């Protein structure tokens, strides 16, 4: 089952098309919503080609099944409320499994205005000299911040390849101004290394933080740039010191 | 609630098992179980009309008669860490989901040395690292941040560490100063 677009920001008043694709020939194809102490709840499904039913909580949203692959969750005019992560599921009613196939999600954020929308900022902090004298290790730190909405991805990339051990990014972001609406957001990521491997020159680390904003479709005549989807990157070369 | 799942929040350390928990109002087909990771994939642990199944270090029994079904996870993994829904078929048909179990899987801390230390930018803010602390330890904590703690893998090393990070802009912040 797969979705599209992955990561959405839209305009209160908007119009918004969630797009589902399932390869299965399933019958039966849903649309579900998932908030904090709710789980995910049914909005719209559909028992077969060319139909639309009704869920639990339907306000706010039409559906459209064009064909038995194709199923389409439209918000014709956004609300704030409708920021959630939306997912798409299949299911075979013909055999006796009720069992149910899940898209990867979509995430979407409904703002009164663009202008609240900013990519990051990030910087790398090369690893302490006390900490390789007293443990033969060297902790990296990369900082993102000043990003809105909230969801990005860190990744750490080490002479070009992306690495999958000796990392850890913080649970959640963090709010810059939590009295604030609207606030601004920061998120921090952890690389260690062996000390011998960060003093090595020929070693490079770079924090890779992909942000999800604008998209081109989107109208921007504002000053600053355009935050529009992007990757922002820091990087720092090894050294002996 | 149709659905009711227990715990709401599990911490647990590594090699550690576990059992949830989810019972229902009324009788039910069937129940699906999930696993939703960091990155929010929604993943298929199980699904049982009746009696129990095994995937690798989960196990699952449904019980419809007597309203219940349990996950149990055996010997924990760091991959571990996320929600757990529980979901169930009603004689309606409808698949209506649980709120959720939180799980977090702590490292057993082999050599505990809790230690802050300053990072300077790799380029021309200030940032602080508390670290190798046991996992016991709780991170707490206008213009200073501090983050929760996080766990990392240093594979290469069968070595694991936990860390919380702290940085400020302002001229009085001083790693000495700041956990």
């Amino acid at each position: 089952v797969t979705q599209s677009p992955r990561n959405k920001v839209a305009v209160t008043g908007g119009k918004v098309t969630l797009s589902c694709n399932q390869t299965n020939n399933h019958n039966n194809m849903y649309w579900y919503r998932q908030d904090t102490g709710h789980g995910l709840r049914l909005i719209h499904y559909s028992y077969g080609a060319g139909s639309t039913e009704k869920g639990d909580i339907p306000d706010g949203y039409k559906a459209s099944r064009p064909s038995q692959e194709n199923f389409s969750l439209i918000l014709e005019l956004a609300t704030p409320s409708q920021t959630s992560v939306y997912f798409c599921a299949s299911g075979d009613p013909q055999g006796v499994s009720y069992e149910q196939y899940f898209g990867p999600g979509t995430r979407l954020t409904v703002l009164e205005d663009l202008k609240n929308v900013f990519p990051p900022e990030v910087a790398v902090f090369e690893p302490s000299e006390a900490e390789i004298s007293h443990t033969q290790k060297a902790t990296l730190v990369c900082l993102a911040t000043g990003f809105y909405p909230d969801h990005v991805e860190l990744s750490w990339w080490v002479n070009g390849k992306e690495v999958h051990s000796g990392v850890c990014t913080d649970p959640q972001p963090l709010k810059e101004q939590p009295a604030l609406n609207d606030s601004r957001y920061a998120l921090s990521s952890r690389l260690r290394v062996s000390a011998t491997f960060w003093q090595n020159p020929r070693n490079h680390f770079r924090c890779q933080v992909q942000f999800y904003g604008l998209s081109e479709n989107d109208e921007w005549t504002q000053d600053r740039a355009k935050p529009v989807t992007q990757i922002v990157s820091a990087e720092a070369w090894g050294r002996a010191d | 609630m149709p659905v009711e799942q227990n715990p709401p929040a599990l911490s647990l350390y590594e090699g550690a098992d576990s059992g949830l928990r989810c019972n229902f109002s009324t009788t039910m087909k069937s129940v699906q179980w999930f696993q939703q990771n960091h990155r929010g994939r929604l993943i298929t642990l199980f699904y049982l009309a009746q009696g129990t199944k095994e995937n690798g270090r989960l196990k699952s029994t449904f019980n419809s008669k007597e309203r219940y079904s349990t996950l149990h996870i055996k010997d924990a993994q760091l991959e571990d860490s996320g929600t757990y829904f529980c979901a169930a078929v009603n004689m309606g048909y409808k698949l209506t989901f649980g709120t959720g179990t939180s799980l977090l899987v702590d490292p057993n801390i082999q050599n505990p040395d809790p230690a802050v230390y300053q990072l300077r930018d790799s380029k021309s803010k200030s940032v602080c690292l508390f670290t190798d602390f046991d996992s016991q330890t709780n991170v707490s904590q206008s213009d200073v941040y501090i983050t929760d703690k996080c766990v990392l893998d240093m594979r290469s090393m069968d070595f694991k560490s936990n860390s919380a990070v702290a940085w400020s802009n302002k001229s009085d912040f001083a790693c000495a100063n700041a956990f």
